């Protein structure tokens, strides 16, 4: 048993949260080019046989209930789970269209004890977002 | 029993504390590279190995260009955070 069992009836869900336009109050420029990512991920994960679900411009609240409702689903027949977050962010934080949301609050719904039908199954979280304001000036080879 | 935090994989686009670059026309450097690597290797390589390829592609093939010197010529490295307990293959 060095490899996860991926021969279940279904590969699993692939929830893609694509936040492009943020509330004026937040002062965050639109994430132009983000639709290209959403479409890319959708095609890519469809080939891997995942049940893709794209959600666009969700508020900090909508991200939570979405994640909560998904974790409350019966994943028994599914091999794994995937969630992609496309948005603005900071260390340990992902932005809803109206404000920040802690990454921990999101991932907790899937904790081994909180989502029994996904225990022992790989839970992937692809996060495209900033994690601070530092820039890598790189170094020459 | 197993840890409740086990079997979790967090594939971050950039390292802790750093910016993550996105091209308004092609999409983010990370998502771009991830899809390409998955489309090409998901039928043979293990996930960690594919994500390592994504790491090299993003680190080598991408460099920012900006009229603002402050954001010009910047690089980026993604960050694989794995609490997985087994090898992951998108096939059987
Ligand atoms: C995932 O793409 C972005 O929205 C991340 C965003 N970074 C970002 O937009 O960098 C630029 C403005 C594209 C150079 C952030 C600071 O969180």
């Amino acid at each position: 048993d060095n490899s996860y069992k991926m021969d279940y009836p279904e590969m699993g869900l692939c929830i893609i949260i694509n936040n492009k336009n943020f509330h004026k109050s937040t002062g965050m420029t639109s994430r132009s080019g983000t639709d290209v990512d959403a479409a890319n991920l959708r095609e890519t994960f469809r080939n891997l046989k995942y049940e893709v679900r794209n959600k666009n411009d969700l508020t900090r609240e909508e991200i939570v209930e979405l994640m909560r409702d998904v974790s409350k689903e019966d994943h028994s027949k599914r091999s794994s789970f995937v969630c992609v977050l496309l948005s603005h962010g900071e260390e340990g934080i992902i932005f809803g269209t109206n404000g920040p949301v802690d990454l921990k609050k999101i991932t907790n719904f899937f904790r081994g004890d909180r989502c029994r039908s996904l225990t022992g199954k790989p839970k992937l979280f692809i996060i495209q977002a900033c994690r601070g304001t530092e820039l890598d000036c790189g170094i020459e080879t | 029993k197993i840890p409740v935090e086990a079997d979790f994989l967090y594939a971050y686009s950039t390292a802790p504390g750093y910016y993550s670059w996105r091209n308004s026309k092609d999409g983010s450097w990370f998502i771009q590279s991830l899809c390409a690597m998955l489309k090409q290797y998901a039928d043979k390589l293990e996930f960690m190995h594919i994500l390592t390829r994504v790491n090299r592609k993003v680190a080598t093939e991408f460099e920012s260009f900006s009229f603002d010197a402050t954001f010009h010529a910047k690089k980026q490295i993604p960050c694989i955070v794995s609490m997985l307990t087994k090898e992951l293959y998108f096939y059987h």
